[PDB]
């Protein structure tokens, strides 16, 4: 029942309107960070941030979610995106990992990444996670990790979010 | 042949201590031939008799990024980068297991943070993961990654 998720608050947007896109776990076992890579259109849906609506440039960081917010343990955060290709990549996790694990702790189910997008055009798109050749080894553009350090190679789906605006 | 010559530096702050440390040892080789050189201390690197060509160079050291210059014309004594102007290299590709994946990612700062905090002292310190070099495994380590993050070759 292992999964990594976007979950949008809305799927339909009238142009100007922001849909926050959500990126969730469930049930990763001693959850330390992610790297995800998602490709949008970038002709319909401009990315922004989900909170005040300011416009993403290549470098902008993503919202933190529930989880990898615990300062005791180092979290980091990278966003290193194309948005003229429409490509997006952000990343999030501790540092601290002894730390972390002495916590016996875990934090293996919640949100972990919030994204904004602003609807440009009114027409059907998709947001997905998508392969990227700076994560060869991602299972759909997406890499977790465990307190250990290292990455979680199996044991886990990855669910793409619904269309926006389908119909 | 003619010589074919440059600098390479590491892309972070050294010290007079760490600069010859990490400036030495990138490998420099001329694609599709035999001819190669090592840099020293300074990151001087020298290939002595190259055949005159169009050539593909390619760096590369443990825990940096390979870089490959396509298109370089060699027609004489050749100088491609200067001690002012080096040609610089990217660490944190960190061969894992023995191997490297030709990206920087977030695999390469959690290989670096399992060894989070210590220093030269300690018995969980590795060398390879200090990649200033300074004594410590620290977030400066971490950020020096995170300056070129999510990063193949083709970006150079
Ligand atoms: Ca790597
Ligand atoms: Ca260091």
């Amino acid at each position: 029942e292992s999964y990594i998720t976007m979950n949008f608050d809305k799927n339909t947007a009238e142009v100007g309107q922001i849909i926050k896109a959500t990126v969730k776990i469930n049930k990763i076992t001693n959850f330390s960070g992610y790297q995800v890579n998602i490709k949008y259109d970038p002709t319909v849906l401009q990315a922004v941030n989900p909170k005040t609506g300011v416009a993403y440039t290549n470098s902008s960081l993503p919202t933190s979610g529930e989880l990898l917010v615990n300062e005791d343990y180092g979290p980091i955060v990278q966003g290193v995106h194309k948005i003229s290709e429409g490509i997006l990549n952000l990343s999030r996790s501790y540092t601290a990992l002894d730390v972390y694990r002495a916590s016996e702790s875990p934090e293996e189910t919640g949100t972990v990444a919030v994204v904004g997008f602003k609807a440009l055009q009114k027409k059907a798109t998709t947001v997905v996670f998508e392969h990227s050749v700076t994560m060869p080894n991602g299972i759909i553009g997406t890499t977790l990790f465990n307190w250990y350090g290292n990455r979680i190679t199996s044991g886990y789906s990855v669910i793409q979010p619904g269309e926006i605006n389908s119909e | 042949g003619t010589t074919v010559s440059g600098y390479i530096n590491p892309d972070f702050v050294t010290t007079s201590t760490t600069a010859p440390i990490v400036k030495a040892g990138f490998t420099v080789e001329i694609v599709g031939t035999t001819k190669s050189a090592v840099t020293d201390s300074n990151g001087y690197f020298e290939i002595k008799d190259v055949a005159a060509g169009t050539y593909t160079v390619k760096i590369t050291k443990a825990n940096y990024l390979t870089r490959e210059i396509a298109n370089v014309s060699v027609t004489a004594d050749k100088e491609l980068s200067t001690s002012a102007s080096p040609i610089l290299m990217w660490a944190g590709d960190m061969a894992i297991g023995g191997t490297q994946d030709g990206a920087i990612n977030l695999e390469d700062i959690l290989e670096i943070c399992k060894a989070f905090g210590t220093s030269s002292t300690d018995a969980k310190y590795q060398v390879g993961l200090d990649l200033n070099r300074d004594g410590a495994i620290s977030l400066e380590d971490v950020m020096i990654v995170a300056k070129h993050f999510n990063k193949v070759s083709s970006d150079y």
